[PDB]
């Protein structure tokens, strides 16, 4: 059981690792599209690319 | 059509070129070349900055100033004549958009410092950062990842602009497998890298990605991964010299991503480094001889400081 819970465990770490990455950039991608951040140029999409580091950790 | 990135800009502004009345920014020159060489340097000397055709070098007290700087200040310089320890001219191109290691602002501060507030006419203001630097890798994923830049204040307009024409989207035996992806990092800060569209699109891309005001640098990430087959590259005892050594230090100072053109002089390595380049690159490559006449020299250094060969030749 505690093996296979445990790769699983990794194996579910991968999943999430991955597909974060994959859509918080996809979130950083659109964050621009439609929409010229909050108030700068700069500003918002600082705040997302400080916000999704913590996310993993 | 659809081939028009910034041309050379000096054409107009000037009548009679002995400007012994005007030289109005060269006055601003002119002072302070003349105000600072008072206690035995000159502190001055602004490479004779003139508005149209192109300015000058001072080579004959560069000390340290210049001297560093008879190459330095030589990027969008070609340094057309060569002389003895005077000055030396030179003309003004397309050689901004090869300096994409620095803005056109920065520069312009140092053509100014050089210059000791010897102040621009405008005409290469008006034509300073025309191409804003931004590239094009080729990254893992078989054509290229949207990359943009390490400065995020150009997808701004662009993707305010460019989607809205065209979206973007055993153990011990593989665990140094993944810190070689461990490796694949920020791209040196950031990255602000897109997906691709489908591969038949860029060239639907390219001709309006330089339509507004941005000009992009194809890449060749053929060196850490790639997808297809390698061949067999060999180089057997080709000891070379460091003209072309810097050569291809200039074609590789970044990652395993940069295409890349390189002048030699006439009689030089010139069968060597594309030698060199067709084996450390790991690709498989391509000449295009100029005559019969080049394709049996070029593979005989080929035939030399290669041995791939084994019916290996492709003439």
């Amino acid at each position: 059981q505690e093996n296979e819970q445990r790769r699983l465990f990794i194996q579910k770490e991968e999943q999430l690792q991955q597909i974060l990455k994959r859509k918080n950039k996809q979130a950083f991608l659109d964050e621009l599209e439609s929409s010229d951040l909050p108030v700068a140029l700069l500003l918002a999409q600082h705040k997302d690319r400080s916000t999704q580091l913590e996310m993993q950790l | 059509p659809g081939n028009d990135p910034q041309e050379a800009v000096p054409s107009a502004a000037g009548k009679q070129v002995d400007e012994s009345g005007t030289k109005v920014d060269e006055y601003g020159a002119k002072d302070y070349r003349l105000q600072m060489p008072l206690k035995d340097d000159h502190t001055s000397r602004p490479l004779w900055v003139a508005p149209d055709g192109h300015i000058f070098l001072e080579a004959f007290s560069p000390v340290y100033k210049y001297a560093q700087d008879f190459l330095v200040a030589i990027a969008e310089p070609v340094c057309r004549p060569t002389h003895v320890h005077e000055y030396k001219l030179t003309a003004y191109s397309l050689y901004a958009a090869v300096s994409v290691g620095l803005q056109t602002s920065d520069i312009t501060e140092y053509l100014r410092k050089l210059s000791k507030t010897g102040v621009p006419d405008g005409i290469m203001q008006f034509i300073k950062l025309c191409t804003v630097s931004y590239g094009k890798v080729k990254l893992v994923l078989k054509h290229n990842r949207y990359f943009v830049e390490s400065c995020h204040p150009d997808v701004i307009q662009h993707l305010l602009q460019d989607p809205v024409i065209r979206e973007c989207r055993m153990d011990l035996f593989d665990f140094y497998e993944q810190m070689d992806k461990d490796e694949e990092e920020e791209e040196e800060t950031q990255t602000v890298s897109f997906e691709v569209k489908q591969e038949m699109i860029e060239e639907l891309q390219k001709r309006c990605i330089h339509l507004e005001y941005p000009l992009l640098a194809e890449y060749d990430f053929r060196n850490d991964s790639v997808n297809p087959d390698i061949n067999i590259d060999l180089k057997p005892t080709a000891v070379l010299r460091p003209y072309q050594e810097k050569s291809l230090r200039k074609m590789f100072g970044n990652g395993r991503a940069r295409s890349g053109v390189i002048v030699l002089p006439c009689g030089a390595g010139k069968s060597l480094v594309g030698v060199t380049a067709a084996c450390t690159v790991r690709k498989r490559c391509l000449v295009l001889g100029n005559s019969a006449v080049s394709v049996e020299q070029w593979k005989a250094q080929f035939k030399m400081w290669s041995t791939i060969d084994d019916s290996q030749i492709c003439r």
